[PDB]
């Protein structure tokens, strides 16, 4: 039964879920996304070149890294990647990525490529 | 002004709380809290048509740009999405917004 | 100045009169007049010194706090392992 259903939390300090149990709250749609991301990421610690946040890429300035995060998308041509430490304008000038599944934004992908914060353009090498 | 002292002073509130905890590390979770007592006492610290139209910019917004243009691509829904580094339109949100022109 | 430039030291008190030897070596460290502004309004007096004191130093090193990115990553990581 969907509404007679328990509830499960993910904690990303533990790795573990918790016994959690009209309308629901703020801070349940906050923490909605945030257990996606969550869950993807326990996912990817399980298949092992590494993991780095948004923000310290765009904090250094040179390069070199397959990121991951939501296609999102706030204007004309910024098509932006959102992980829980910052978003960062995507572009996909001349890429060739591979014969995915279907590439669809609200998803959590993978791209390669390099900041440049000259423009503060990060490019993708292929979405996979 | 930002200098590395700042750092040095965002950097101390971290153990400032640990020593409240009594523990003898410090964690990701204990210490982000600073960067938003920081930041509320720095950001205080801190802080073609419009251009060669109105230079002030004011009540030259969606009712006055809404008629400019009307006087032929321009959609109410159109404006909101294709106007949202003229930082006038910034301003005038902020203003002009509940100022209605 | 006469410190600086003659290497030697004179007293004349009530007491009594006299002279003496001292050839030291000198730091020091001055900011400048108001804020900031060390290369904006004119290379000269950015610090209203005397006139021979420009001329009594050997070196006048100015600092600018230049920002960068290479420059701030790499002050980043210093200082922060220089904590540990």
């Amino acid at each position: 039964n969907a509404s007679q259903q328990q509830r499960f939390s993910y904690n990303p300090h533990k790795m573990q879920f918790i016994f959690v149990p009209f309308l629901p709250d703020i801070e349940d749609k906050v923490q909605m996304f945030l257990t996606r991301y969550y869950l993807t990421n326990d996912r990817v610690m399980r298949n092992e070149n590494s993991i780095t946040p948004i923000k310290n890429l765009l904090g250094r300035d040179a390069q070199n890294f397959l990121l991951l995060g939501l296609l999102n998308k706030n204007f004309k041509g910024n098509w932006s990647l959102e992980d829980p430490s910052g978003s960062v304008e995507i572009d996909i000038s001349q890429t060739i990525p591979t014969q995915g599944h279907y590439y669809v934004p609200g998803c959590m992908v993978l791209v390669e490529g390099i900041y440049y914060s000259v423009g503060n353009k990060f490019h993708v090498t292929s979405m996979t | 002004p930002i200098t590395i002292r700042q750092l040095e002073a965002i950097i101390r509130i971290t153990e400032s709380l640990a020593k409240l905890e009594l523990s003898p590390i410090a964690q990701e979770r204990h210490v982000d809290e600073a960067i938003r007592l920081f930041q509320a006492s720095t950001m205080d610290a801190a802080s073609q048509e419009l251009k060669r139209r109105l230079p002030i910019g004011w009540s030259t917004s969606y009712q006055t740009l809404r008629r400019e243009f009307v006087d032929h691509r321009f959609s109410q829904l159109a404006l909101d999405k294709a106007l949202y580094e003229t930082i006038q339109l910034r301003h005038q949100g902020q203003n002009i917004y509940r100022s209605g022109v | 100045h006469e410190v600086m430039e003659q290497q030697t030291v004179t007293i004349a008190k009530a007491g009594i009169h006299t002279t003496l030897n001292a050839r030291c070596s000198v730091i020091a460290a001055a900011n400048p007049v108001f804020g900031q502004y060390d290369v904006n309004r004119d290379p000269h007096q950015n610090i209203a010194l005397p006139d021979s004191l420009l001329s009594r130093f050997d070196l006048l090193f100015v600092v600018t706090d230049d920002i960068n990115e290479i420059r701030d990553r790499s002050i980043s990581e210093h200082v922060l392992r220089t904590h540990r």
